[PDB]
């Protein structure tokens, strides 16, 4: 049916070279359709946060975010925000670390953002 | 005996239609390859001739290339995919004349299928859209931090929305219970332009928020009866219905 | 008893028009 | 049955525009290896002969070489490829004469479809610098370090532009709330020579900083309202189209 | 189908020799396209400091590189760096270091710079 | 058909011009090895026979040694390269007579293009030496320690030069701004002595410090608008292009 | 990009409920709650829960 | 020549009782473009070190 000298220990390790490696230019593919490193996005803070226990924040896009050319809205307003806290504080601490995590966009766009979520002027946690 | 037809180039190149109904009629001649390309997406399961011994058989992917291997090679084909099993009449030409290189496909069954799916599609829509015998509700005050109000609130009697203009960062928006406390309500941004939170709760009040500045919303004409979600979905025209059966 | 300071803040007192002639960018 | 036409430099060079419902002739005369070229990009999945042991196959990549190996090989070649297949029609020609050492492809499909996407651009590209019906607000003062300060301050309704001259240097600028406070403003820098810093709002307010110096920008004629992005990019004139699907 | 004397420990110790292996002297091939090491970036900061957490921070170019032949614009102005602290500081310190990963020029060009972060004059962190 | 050129010196060397539309006749002879000669940097991927036990094949980099291993050879080499293809028609010689021993060749392409670039090269230098159309700036005053003092300094409208003699040793200049804070300026060494010393920067004043002893430089004609930079070079006869494309 | 959005519940949606027990953590212990409104698709068109 | 831009580093900080840092230099850029690794001490203007 079918077919089938070694001296001058410590002056000559303090003489060691630091050879950094140099670095070449690239380019960004599509600057239309994407979003670079150090972008500000601002949201604004739907849940009460309270670090007694670890938790999950959520947070929705209160302004259009751009492409990195500013021609193409590539996350809308609204746009809902899912993150976490985790470790409470330490003494001498007051700002936590929140880890941003993903964005849902308005139209079903889902993206895996994990970012460090800033105060209002970039300060971290 | 669905017979392939030629191209108007080379008569080598032969179309056929498909059907559930009808054998292919493939006419091979000694020495030539017959490449015999399936759907796309389409998973072939397995195959079967009549002989193995009078034709080879060499398949990659969608791709199925056939080879006459023995004198009077008059069997037949059958290769079957999850989709769809074909038939082929496999009759061997004792001329080396009017050959078949490629035999090419069209697919009724799928386009049939296809078109009711976009149907049910657009029905759905059409009745998620027409939303006929609507009364909104549109007595709504405000007090408080008028640089993050809306310009327009109104409500359906199952949703609340809030238009917020253009130049206006959209707030976090709160249910605000009888005795004064907040709590998260889900809420879906809608409009042509982002310019709307619907909120999917009709309440007496509610507060607005955005950074140090809040306002408070007043639904004057608080209907605590409402219209019963008879259907399961946001629309009357579409019903939600039990698929997981059990 | 310690708080970070503030960064400056503009005086208020000479307000005047950023654009003394209108930009080419306007095509103006 | 596509007969190939010779340079003119030597005949054993040959041209052949693809069609995908046409053969071509390939005359392989005892003794000589063709060059048959494929376009760079095109990722080779198998092929198949009229008869395995008539010709030689040898592939590098997208080189495919061929050499008759016996008497009266007069078979069919179907190479499949990623993009396209082939279909090549051997023969062998007797008198060792119209040798023919390459057969170069050219291909109209991939150039329609380069030329379709090259207008697309070109319309997106001149839809975008058109920039009509666009609307400019000039009234904005200043107070503050006028050393940092813009030369020219203005907004088209959606994104606020300011410019500075040559020998400033470039500060930072944030966006002011109705209480006071700071926050940074996504931003980029447009211009001939990069002199235009354009941010991505239109607010009542801005702060300009660089170092230990503070410029404030007033917005005097603020429209709330804006005007509405229905389109999702800067331009009315260019659309944002869901291709995902999903 | 298909085809197919011992001793003097302490002084000899001493006077083990330190032998540091010459250099040769070599040419930088483009000084049209090359930014070397030592060239002074100056950024004006965009993000608000605080140290309490490990966070990212980013600057743009206030004004425009050049190469080392002084010829060509090899960074544009407003360019914008992105960068990154953690650790946080120990007593007695007063500076934190900062590592500035990768720059974005307003064209499209990345070129990842993983240089130390300093001050207006060059003082470390 | 494309006869290499016999030198001047001896008929056994020959040279051709490459033809990618064109093959090369080869007149071999009994007993005589055939070098053809491969262009710098090319990276051979194939080569081909149309009878392949006629002739040995060795290569060594973009070395190639060919030699006739059988009697009445007539057949082509075709052999890929990174780059192109080459073609030869490889003809014994019955007689003995009139070998080939090194065939070169030669790119009018590939030459062509490397005109272009040193055409180039040559205006883009002769763009930058012109320096037509500029402005000196001379209204430049110092007071500190005037043992470190330049003597002249000047701007052009870009850059800020110092120029000093030759028994001064060279300081370090420094950016002071509207308070007074001092920060680093990159510089470059210019001159036939590497007497001057070029600001990347034209500012109102400037630090110059060297040991222990500081003077302060004024700019008494600062211009805030300067001359803006279109072409993305120090020159406005130059332009920067973006190669990288991607 | 997300398939169906009728069908589907995301993250960081806020699922309203009424606690049922009392609540007293000295024992480990399982809590119960009931939900107060009706629960809708990212698109908010189908009621999901 | 003169103006060749010298780079180097340091590290480590200082310990109780000192008063100077070891400064390593690295490399040296002619304004001509010849580099050169010397891989040198750093010192002040009589030669004491660090």
């Amino acid at each position: 049916l079918t077919a089938g000298g070694g001296g001058g220990g410590e002056l000559a390790e303090k003489l060691q070279p630091m050879r950094l490696s140099g670095s070449s230019a690239g380019r960004l593919g599509n600057r239309d359709m994407l979003i670079t490193q150090g972008t500000q996005l601002d949201c604004v803070l739907e849940t009460r946060l309270v670090t007694t226990q670890p938790g999950m924040t959520t947070c929705h896009l209160t302004r259009d975010v751009y492409s990195t050319s500013g021609r193409v809205v590539l996350l809308d307003r609204g746009s809902k925000v899912v993150g976490f806290y985790q470790g409470g504080l330490r003494q001498g601490q007051a700002r936590i670390f929140v880890q941003w995590s993903r964005i849902e966009t308005p139209s079903g766009v889902v993206i895996n953002l994990d970012s460090p979520g800033t105060g209002p002027l970039g300060e971290a946690g | 005996l669905d017979v392939p037809s030629s191209s108007r180039y080379d008569h080598r190149i032969r179309y056929v239609t498909y059907n559930p109904a009808d054998v292919v009629q493939v006419d091979t001649v000694l020495g030539v390859a017959t490449h015999i390309m399936l759907e796309e997406g389409e998973q072939y399961l397995t195959h079967a001739f009549g002989d193995s011994e009078a034709y080879a058989f060499a398949r990659k992917g969608r791709h199925i290339f056939i080879k006459p291997q023995a004198e009077l090679a008059n069997t037949n084909l059958i290769v079957v995919t999850d989709r769809r099993s074909y038939k082929f009449r496999l009759q061997m030409r004792n001329d080396r004349n009017g050959a078949m290189y490629e035999l090419a496909f069209r697919y009724p069954d799928t386009q049939a299928r296809q078109t009711r799916e976009a149907n049910a599609r657009a029905a759905v829509e059409a009745a998620f859209e027409q939303r006929v015998g609507a009364y909104y509700n549109l007595k709504y005050m405000m007090s408080g931090d008028k640089d993050i109000a809306p310009v327009n609130a109104w409500d359906d009697g199952r949703f609340t929305y809030f238009k917020f203009s253009a130049n206006a960062d959209l707030p976090s928006i709160y249910f605000v219970d009888a005795e004064g406390n907040e709590s998260l309500v889900p809420r879906t941004t809608v409009g042509s332009s982002n310019n709307i939170i619907a909120v999917h709760k009709v309440n007496p009040k509610w507060m607005i928020r955005l950074g140090n500045r809040a306002l408070a919303i007043f639904n004057e004409a608080y209907d605590p009866n409402g219209v019963p979600n008879d259907t399961g979905t946001a629309s009357p025209a579409v019903r939600r219905v039990n698929k997981g059966g059990n | 008893c310690a708080s970070a300071p503030k960064p400056k803040q503009p005086s208020d007192f000479n307000r005047e028009p950023v654009n003394k002639t209108v930009p080419v960018e306007i095509q103006r």
